């Protein structure tokens, strides 16, 4: 599965700028896409959703871009798209086409440069291999549960996404068995059961309320000899 | 009731 953006660069406060996204792999037209774009001041935040031809292709925005972007998918080119108009400065950032149950997928982001529920994550863990170790994930609203769709995506080095759990519980294809996904008390939780070296990386979960994703603010996790 | 199709 590839998931490819273009369109990224540098715009002119109040200007606009279309990304597009193609992917291959999987069965484009199965599945709702979505745009998420990551700054260095907000973190990782759901910009829009864009569901089936069954659906009439509804589609749902974050309150920030509501009115100023439009997504749109094209099935026979497997490409999704976002127009983005009257840019404002904290829209600049990465911006990335990813789905599937719920973001197993990413592209590799495309830069655009121009010129209220809380999820709450630990800030940082340390761990050494071979521990089990246990990630959090909670909401501002009251308690995750599986209606909050959880999801755990993990970034490696350099803004490099893959989805590992969605729907609270269920491990993304190839996902390694030593993650799995649980809700544990009031919170979504994401447990490794030993610790390998190559999971020292920031975990972004995602909760789901109705119409629109929250991120977290993200965990680094430290693996430590 | 976001896309829980696997
Ligand atoms: C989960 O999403 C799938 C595909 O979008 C189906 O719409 C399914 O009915 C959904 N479940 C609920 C509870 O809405």
């Amino acid at each position: 599965v590839q998931l490819q953006e273009s369109g990224g660069g540098l715009v002119q406060p109040g200007g606009s700028m279309k990304l597009s996204c193609v992917a291959s792999g999987f069965t484009f037209s199965n599945y709702w896409m979505n745009w998420v774009r990551q700054s260095p001041e907000k973190g990782l935040e759901w910009v829009a959703e864009i569901r089936l031809k069954s659906n009439n292709y509804a589609t749902h925005y974050a309150e920030s871009v509501k009115g100023r972007f439009t997504i749109s998918r094209d099935d026979s080119k497997s490409s999704v798209y976002l127009q983005m108009n009257n840019l404002r400065a904290e829209d600049t950032g990465i911006y990335y086409c990813t789905g599937v149950g719920q973001f197993a997928y990413w592209g590799q982001g495309t830069t655009v440069t121009v010129s209220d529920i809380v999820v709450t994550q630990e800030s940082a863990l340390t761990t050494s291999p071979g521990e089990t170790v246990t990630l959090t994930c909670r909401s501002s609203t009251g308690a995750v549960t599986t209606s909050n769709y959880a999801n755990w995506v993990q970034e490696k080095p350099d803004h490099l996404f893959t989805g590992l759990i969605g729907g609270t519980n269920n491990r993304a294809p190839g996902v390694p068995a030593r993650f799995s996904g649980s809700l544990i008390g009031d919170k979504a939780a994401l447990t490794i059961t030993g610790a390998q070296t190559e999971d020292e990386a920031i975990y972004f979960c995602a909760l789901w309320y109705s119409n629109h994703w929250v991120f977290g603010g993200g965990t680094k996790l430290t693996v430590l000899g | 009731a976001p896309d829980c199709r696997p």
